């Protein structure tokens, strides 16, 4: 299943990262799992990940740093309070769980540019 | 990925390359797909296998979530997937993605060229024949690196197996001496025989 993420994305004076993250549903979703992987000396990482029914607003946990909403085969994810340090690659990749069969897809990540303020 | 080959009338098992507890299965998922056509389900602990499978297969839950295929058929060939989603605080979430390719051999037997003798003066009929392969057998007689011309020829398929069976008809004559071969061809191979007189 392919997936769409923006190339490049600067975050902002506090520490929001914003994209669209936009996958091909080959047939009826009603599960999508989506998760915001970040990779680094290619190592990856979970940043944070949730389950939606595709007619659902995508609602993350309270533990999570992001947070997004989703239209048909688009997810609007919004990472947060990214320290310059943790810059880097942030690929998104979606699940449809059910029901079967069960289809991944993985986006190129966007890059994501954070910088400390002075 | 892990390949298996086995023979079309044999057995194979496909393993999921992972297991999971009695405890845990009822909050589990588990897909067993080929490409993206499911061959079997279990969700709250419960079953179901699809129609192409409905019967020729057994899920051998405490051996690596395994799959069993009993009769083999050339379709079966292909790509299966093994997909165990685990219920987890908030969700279902992934717990083991396991890939398998299944390749299927159905070689032809060598064929078998039998005779027998016709009223007919010295005008004799040998019957070349060879079944159980696949895919589809196209036979052709040869004397010197020439392509003869036979009586009647027939090719079928078991509606079940898959399966193709051959065999054809071709009269000589038992004055001169002979050198016939029986040459079948099916896919990116062939399988053929000789059959000698002299006299
Ligand atoms: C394609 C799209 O709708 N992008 C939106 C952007 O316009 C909005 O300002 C932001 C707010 O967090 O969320 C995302
Ligand atoms: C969907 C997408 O963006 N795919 C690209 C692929 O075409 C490219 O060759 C590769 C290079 O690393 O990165 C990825
Ligand atoms: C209880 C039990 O026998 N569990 C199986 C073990 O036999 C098998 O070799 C291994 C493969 O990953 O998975 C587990
Ligand atoms: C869906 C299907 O093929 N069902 C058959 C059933 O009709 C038959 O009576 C039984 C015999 O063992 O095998 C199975
Ligand atoms: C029964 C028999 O001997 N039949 C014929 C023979 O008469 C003929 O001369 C020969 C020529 O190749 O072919 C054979
Ligand atoms: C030499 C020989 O065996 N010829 C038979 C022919 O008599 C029969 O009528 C036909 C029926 O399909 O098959 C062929
Ligand atoms: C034209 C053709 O396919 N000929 C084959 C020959 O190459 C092979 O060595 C033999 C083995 O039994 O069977 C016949």
């Amino acid at each position: 299943m392919h997936v769409a993420q923006p190339a490049v994305v600067l975050a902002s004076s506090r520490g929001i990262a914003s994209f669209v993250c936009e996958y091909a549903s080959p047939g009826k979703a009603t599960e999508v799992r989506v998760t915001v992987l970040r990779q680094a000396d290619s190592q990856v990482t979970e940043v944070c990940a949730a389950t939606y029914m595709m007619g659902n607003e995508l609602t993350f946990l309270d533990d999570s740093i992001c947070t997004g909403t989703s239209s048909g085969n688009q997810v609007n994810l919004t990472i947060q309070g990214l320290r310059a340090m943790d810059t880097g690659l942030y690929i998104c990749k979606v699940e449809l769980m059910y029901p079967p069969p069960y289809y991944l897809g993985i986006g190129n990540g966007a890059q994501i540019y954070v910088i400390d303020p002075e | 990925v892990i390949h298996v080959t086995k023979e079309v009338k044999e057995v194979a098992t496909l393993s999921c390359g992972h297991n999971v507890s009695v405890e845990e299965l009822a909050q589990t998922r588990i897909y067993w797909q080929k490409e993206k056509k499911m061959v079997l389900t279990m969700m709250s602990g419960d079953m179901n296998i699809w129609p192409e499978y409905k019967n020729r297969t057994i899920f051998d839950i405490t051996n690596n979530l395994s799959i069993v295929i009993l009769a083999l058929r050339p379709s079966d060939e292909g790509t299966y997937e093994c997909v165990v989603l685990k219920y987890e605080k908030d969700a279902f979430k992934r717990e083991h993605l396991a890939e398998v390719t299944l390749s299927v051999k159905a070689d032809f037997p060598t064929p078998s060229i039998s005779d027998f003798e016709i009223p007919t003066s010295n005008i004799r009929r040998i019957i070349c024949s060879t079944s159980g392969g696949f895919p589809e057998p196209h036979l052709s007689w040869l004397e010197n690196g020439e392509e003869l011309n036979a009586i009647n020829t027939t090719v079928s398929q078991d509606p079940e197996t898959e399966l193709y069976a051959v065999s054809s008809k071709l009269d000589f004559n038992m004055t001169t001496n002979h050198s016939f071969m029986c040459l079948i061809k099916y896919g990116h191979l062939r399988v053929n025989q000789t059959f000698n007189w002299n006299t």
